[PDB]
């Protein structure tokens, strides 16, 4: 009932799902193995909307794992939860993209979209009623973001009706771990703009923000920051995963939060956040929640909130509460910070709260806005493209793969298109 | 007498799980399903020693379902009536209206018309529901067109939740209500309105309980609902059918929206303390802070309003609290329907719920007051409307679905034809 | 028939009437449940001249409790009969006045007056007929002289006829607890002396020369003070509590002691007033308690009366006695003292009696006195008043709530005013 | 009754953790941070059985930070709250402002801003400081002026601590309380000084300490702080609030600067031969030498006083006491305000710390006086001001950081006019 399934794009997205199965899987009760030994019974019901049943009370996900080098495989299958996944579905290429997002998309990509294609034939009829597509890449590189991008725009040919849900990682100006993030970047949106109806802009700065602030850790990895992703991809898709007394599909988050189609850049975010050493000197109260929910510095964006306008933001709670101080509290930051918030909807809030909070926890959230902040990113690193593009600089390898600068100028058309239509609502 | 039940979306579940708590230990009913008419026209008797509710919890998300079926409450309710859908409706009358309601209608509406032929003195109906979310608001008038045209001359009580002024779940609401209500205008006899936040400050200041949930909520709705169908459950001095509502509520076939208030609503230890009486209940209720829905009655007039008590109350004091509330000046009934008062007396008293935060009280009272206090809602609705229909936000989602902009243009005018006649009757 | 309904303004106005719902629940015989265990069936027939009978033979106060400050509601609720009060009776704001008379009339106060008008509304309409309400308060500080005199005004537009009875206790020179005394009290008087047919002006110096002179007692706390003035408010309204062979309403003494609708600040007073080391020394008899009646410092105001002639004066004695020698005596102080009666009236003498005398005590009395010595109170706290007003100290923090100098000098136009009405008849 | 407390540069710290140790132990609390209304105002429940600290620990030079980080009372305060600079002001004002304020005064008005959202009986502040520092001068009064614009109704306490007449720790404290004061004469509502060599005398004379350290002074200082807040703690005959203080204390908006001083100081083997009473307590207070400013009062007149009092006092006594201090004609109250007496009283007697010099007593008292007698402590501050002024002394280094003279100019004429409005009134 409402399957999803999962796909991973790119190093980054192979990754960062890896993660999203481990938090997911320790709520749920599931054995490394694959078995169950759950403490309650409602963990049992909606299995299903991500996991199939196998034999011996043996359960398998639904993870499509792709790559264009085998080094994120071999790791992956090698992790804590790596034996877990399917062999089959771990289908990958020999030869690596090398950050090229012409090779990935027409000529090297190609190769592997036949061999990817018939195995999501066979989920996609395993499953009673897909619901939508959980893909995860990032805009940096050529295997994530040129061939990630690919089957977004297969897939929707298919599927003209469905929900494509992407959880995207975005580059950023301080923090720029490649050289081709630009005009990687620049040709993903105009296919992720026009295609998915939904997607989540993630920054790496946020990321590494987020941390020094609250969190306190001195020497957090890769593996700290895919906590804090991997836990909003768990809180937005729980409402259909737990009962609630109010549940929210994965759809009805697209109808108030997607007021246009191309407008669905969302900002994610995520609470409580304390370390460690100021864990006990805090109130878990749905108050102290609130003010830090909607802090300046919480979300997983570099864009100051400040400078922009919320159209519309979600705040999907989770754990037993009462809600009637909730909806006082969301009267309050849309009633106190007015000048904030666009005046031409009377409410640019969501709600939503479930029952069964996670292992260790008691009350947590997950926020979810689409504002006016975000188009200080998009034309940043289109400032970026215009600046390496005028000159024609590091192109001559995207013509040789068969592409023109025609289509690079398109790209900066909606580009520059998409940064005024924020423009417009603000 | 015989009615029949049906509970859409997520709203009518809560008030389904909620409401039919008490009249199971009204009627002495253990959850297991088994322990001579007062019961008959709720639960049926099932062979021997074992009982089945009147009642169909249809909804598209199967999320709360699942829960009712692995809940405490399964020996129950019957396996069949717990409908369940494929996909939720995502706040979209369209969705919930169009396409996911035709290939689940056909199913709906011939599982109500078996239940209905063996009954033989089916009064009528009330429907549970919610025009602030999806499913209550595009498949609720599905059903409400089609069985309309079938039956038609049967009552229909709509217990719809309405959005507050402020406070607000989601931010499509005010499209999943515009729509629906033209609709529900010309099929719906009466429909009897509820506010969230209106409960909010209810329990704050007079139960003083200061984190409550959905569950307390429903159970005062669940007994709100319970009185006014008390009269034909068990025997009054001065009984009162489904029908009755349908005459001395409704002046003009249009003008069908009663207000609604109940009391008393005391905590445990604040009820010793405090005189249960028919003097203060019966000026509690027209407070207008105690009321279901916040509304200042004092910018419209009252048209008619029903007196419905519980409990040993005698008929003679009840008329001399009216006749006192008649001279408050405070108050000002209209010219056009001046003795718009309609007593009524049951000697069953109010229940109470082992664990709940209401206490027991000898005496209670329920009111559907019907008046021109709507008229700003409506108002107000119309223009937050305005704000978001100017911009065609939220549009291409419904227009995805199949809507255009003819019929929100239609449904726009329908409020317009609305504020006219009850700014005309409020003279 | 004939219903009281107790209001408490201010500070003291909840103390002061904590004590007036002790003492009379003794005679009455309530427990402090709320059920009854009195010993005589006399005792139940006028409960409801203060009381709402109750399920389960309880009975509940119609006791207003107002203040600024939960600190009195929470003490007064851990008292000896705190229980028996009903809890919504028990409203309150969150901050103090901070001895402003302004902010607790015009801007603090008038948050909460909409509060408790509509309480008021309730009560009022639960009894049959009320007869006049008892408010208690004090002029010194900002809640009980602020809010405590605006209710004052609000009623007596609702009720232009029925009958406001006020206990007040007014500053003193010597016995000085608060910095804002003259200025409070100057401007509740201006509404206290036009809206209040009666006022019972009572000193706290009184107070603590009363209970050296008789009492002898050696560490005299609030609580032995409260038990001086809460018989005294017991003994005014006990003939239509019990019945006698004289009964004397409440408005019956107004009738005979107000002759001038201004002139009804009153000199009260109580008897016996004995040491427990000189209680068995004493007589009794109604000779013994009249010479001490009418002493000059017996009364509950430092104002000595032989520098001042009474223009009228009550003693409602109470218990079984013989009436005969009660006029004469009454006739004996007017004719052996007569240059210390007004020569213009024949009689100022108002006699009252009851059968049923309080727990303990076999014959008492009250004294009620509208008499000239009360203007060297009135004059001194104007000097006091005077004084600071000229140089505009200490009116800052009025100005700030709306107030003007202006109000002060008409306040000081109706000062004046009325200390030289008692001149004209003296 | 909620109150929000914040500390600024080294007297600040001394005063935090010495007026922080006896309020813990007032309310039972272990210094571990764990074990019902009184201790609010300055403690919030934090979940389940476990408190945290209603104050702000800022100051440029971590090298306090770090020690209370290391000390015994680390489990006590929030780590956040113990707020870290970057280097110190130098006991520069302009410094401390201008360049190193700054940059961090927008983390820690941020900071103040989300502790005080969920308050609701905030009724004001309290500010701990010293003008004769760098820190305490120059980054109190940025946040001063930044706070009041925002809030300015709410009301605020400033403890400073200023220079003696002939004792002084540095050079440039003259120019640092200079500058100050002009811009904490419009904002600060009321500001109660301390004297530094005022201590040397009290503990030297009647508690015969000869050598003490600021450990033994700030124990004083915290619990003389601890008894004018300690009416919203426990409850009292004649409780005051925090804004009694404000008004019976500033009759004009400009002259907001009592004095103060504090009686019993009696040492342990003092304290069994010396009879505790009421009597000598009111006279010790008012003796010019037991004061906390050494300011002589017979030089001028007072205008109000308060007589707030501790532990089982009744109130009779302590009006014989106030009304026999009025008839010595020693001292001379002034004809503006004659009934300058505020009396309270508090049950919760005076607390003590374990090994400390101070002894147990049954009944204290503390006192906030108004009066003229400050005049010759500013008259005296202009005169050595304008020594170095003269010759341009010290006035390299702010105009260095960015300053010029005219701030200064118009400090000196500031003085010059609030020497003339203090002479007039004492007339
Ligand atoms: N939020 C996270 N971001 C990551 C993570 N790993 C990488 N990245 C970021 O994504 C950027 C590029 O994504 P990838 O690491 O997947 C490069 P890709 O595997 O697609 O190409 P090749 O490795 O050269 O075959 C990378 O520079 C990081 O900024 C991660 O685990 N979490
Ligand atoms: N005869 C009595 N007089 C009292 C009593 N309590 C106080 N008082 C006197 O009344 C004076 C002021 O009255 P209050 O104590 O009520 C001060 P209030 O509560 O109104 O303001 P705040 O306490 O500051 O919120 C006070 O200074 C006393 O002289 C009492 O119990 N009995
Ligand atoms: N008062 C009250 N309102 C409820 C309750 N449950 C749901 N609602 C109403 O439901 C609205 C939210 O939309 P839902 O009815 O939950 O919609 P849904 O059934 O989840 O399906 P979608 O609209 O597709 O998301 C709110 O505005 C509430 O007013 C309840 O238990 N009590
Ligand atoms: N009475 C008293 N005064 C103190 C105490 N600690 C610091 N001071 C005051 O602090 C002043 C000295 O300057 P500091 O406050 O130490 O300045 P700082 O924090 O070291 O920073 P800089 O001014 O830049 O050097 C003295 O004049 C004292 O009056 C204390 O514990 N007790």
């Amino acid at each position: 009932m409402r399957e999803i399934v999962h796909i991973q794009a790119g190093q980054c997205g192979n990754q960062i799902g890896a993660k999203f199965w481990e938090v997911i899987s320790d709520e749920h009760g599931i054995d490394p193995t694959g078995s169950y030994h759950g403490d309650s019974d409602l963990q049992l019901e909606r299995i299903n909307v991500y996991y199939n049943e196998a034999a011996g009370n043996k359960y398998v996900p639904r993870a499509i794992l792709v790559d264009l080098e085998p080094g994120t495989m071999d790791s992956v299958r090698s992790g804590p939860f790596g034996q877990i996944f399917r062999p089959d579905n771990f289908v990958f290429g020999q030869s690596g993209a090398g950050n090229n997002w012409a090779k990935g998309h027409y000529t090297e990509g190609a190769e592997l979209v036949d061999s990817v294609l018939d195995v999501v034939r066979k989920e996609s009829e395993s499953c009673d009623c897909l619901q939508g597509f959980q893909l995860t890449h990032s805009l940096g590189g050529g295997t994530g973001s040129g061939m990630g991008t690919l089957l977004i725009s297969k897939i929707r040919e298919e599927y003209p009706d469905r929900i494509m849900n992407t959880f995207s990682v975005m580059p950023s100006p301080k923090v720029s771990d490649t050289v081709v993030e630009p005009y990687n970047a620049t040709l993903s949106v105009h296919q992720l703009v026009e295609n998915t109806d939904e997607t989540y802009s993630i920054d790496n700065e946020a990321l590494y923000d987020i941390c020094f602030r609250t969190l306190k850790l001195t020497t957090p990895t890769y593996g700290d920051l895919n906590h804090l992703v991997s836990a909003t991809m768990s809180g937005v898709t729980t409402c259909l995963r737990f009962p609630g007394q109010l549940n929210a599909d994965l759809r009805k988050l697209a109808v108030n939060m997607v007021p246009f189609p191309r407008l669905h850049f969302f900002m994610p975010g995520f609470a409580p956040l304390t370390s460690r050493g100021s864990q006990q000197y805090r109130a878990l109260t749905v108050p102290e929640l609130t003010q830090q929910m909607f802090d300046s510095k919480n979300m997983m964006a570099a864009c100051d909130p400040r400078h922009g306008r919320y159209l519309t933001v979600a705040a999907i709670f989770r754990g037993r509460m009462s809600m009637k101080e909730v909806d006082e509290q969301m009267l309050n930051v849309q009633n106190k910070n007015s000048s904030y918030f666009v005046e031409w909807i009377p409410n640019n809030v969501k709600t939503a709260v479930c029952d069964i909070p996670p292992r260790g926890l008691k009350m947590s959230a997950t926020f979810i806005g689409n504002s006016t902040a975000i188009q200080e990113l998009f034309k940043r690193i289109s400032e970026q493209f215009t600046a390496m593009f005028r000159r024609k600089a590091f192109l001559h390898w995207y013509t040789g793969e068969g592409m023109d600068e025609m289509e690079f100028t398109e790209a900066e058309s909606n580009m520059n298109d998409l940064v005024s239509e924020y423009q417009q609502y603000q | 007498r015989e009615c029949i039940s049906i509970h859409v979306g997520q709203a009518g579940v809560q008030i389904g799980n909620a409401c039919w708590e008490l009249y199971c230990l009204e009627h002495g009913i253990q959850p297991d399903g088994q322990m001579d008419d007062s019961f008959n026209t709720f639960f049926s008797e099932t062979g021997a020693g074992k009982h089945v509710p009147r009642a169909v919890f249809v909804d598209l998300e199967p999320t709360v379902i699942d829960e009712v079926r692995t809940g405490t409450y399964r020996q129950l309710f019957h396996p069949e009536q717990l409908i369940t859908g494929k996909e939720d409706a995502a706040n979209n009358y369209a969705r919930g209206h169009y396409t996911i309601g035709k290939e689940i209608i056909d199913l709906v509406l011939d599982r109500i018309r078996k239940l209905a032929d063996q009954c033989t003195g089916l009064q009528g109906f009330l429907v549970f529901h919610s025009f602030g979310g999806g499913t209550g608001s595009g498949f609720t008038s599905l059903l409400m067109e089609r069985l309309s045209v079938d039956y038609g001359k049967k009552s229909k009580l709509e217990f719809s939740i309405y959005p507050a002024p402020q406070v607000s779940t989601a931010v499509v609401e005010p499209y999943n209500s515009i729509l629906t209500t033209h609709t529900t205008l010309e099929h719906s006899d009466c429909a009897f309105m509820v506010d969230n936040e209106a409960i909010y400050d209810i329990c704050r200041r007079n139960l003083d309980i200061e984190r409550p949930t959905y569950t307390n909520l429903n159970r005062l709705i669940g007994q709100i609902v319970s009185s006014i169908t008390a009269s034909l459950r068990f025997d009054g001095a001065l009984n009162v059918d489904l029908t009755e509502f349908q005459t001395n509520l409704v002046p003009y076939p249009r003008i069908h929206f009663p207000l609604a208030t109940y009391a008393p609503v005391i905590s445990a230890e604040k009820a010793y303390h405090e005189q249960l009486s028919v003097a203060e209940i019966t000026n509690a209720c027209f407070e207008p802070a105690n009321q279901m829905v916040k509304c200042d009655p004092r910018h419209g007039k009252y048209m008619a309003c029903c007196l419905l008590y519980r409990g040993d109350v005698v008929p003679k004091d009840v008329n001399a609290a009216i006749a006192t509330i008649k001279t408050k000046r405070t108050i000002q009934f209209v010219d056009w329907c001046p003795t718009g008062f309609k007593v009524g007396i049951n000697y069953q008293p109010p229940t109470v719920v082992p664990g709940g935060d209401l206490a027991k009280v000898q005496r209670a009272v329920c009111m559907l007051s019907n008046t021109t206090a709507i008229a700003e809602a409506w108002a107000r609705l119309d223009h937050k409307f305005d704000l978001m229909y100017a911009k065609r936000a939220f549009v291409h989602w419904y227009v995805g679905e199949g809507m255009e902009e003819g019929e929100f243009s239609e449904a726009r005018e329908d409020m317009a034809a609305l504020e006219k006649d009850y700014e005309e009757v409020g003279v």
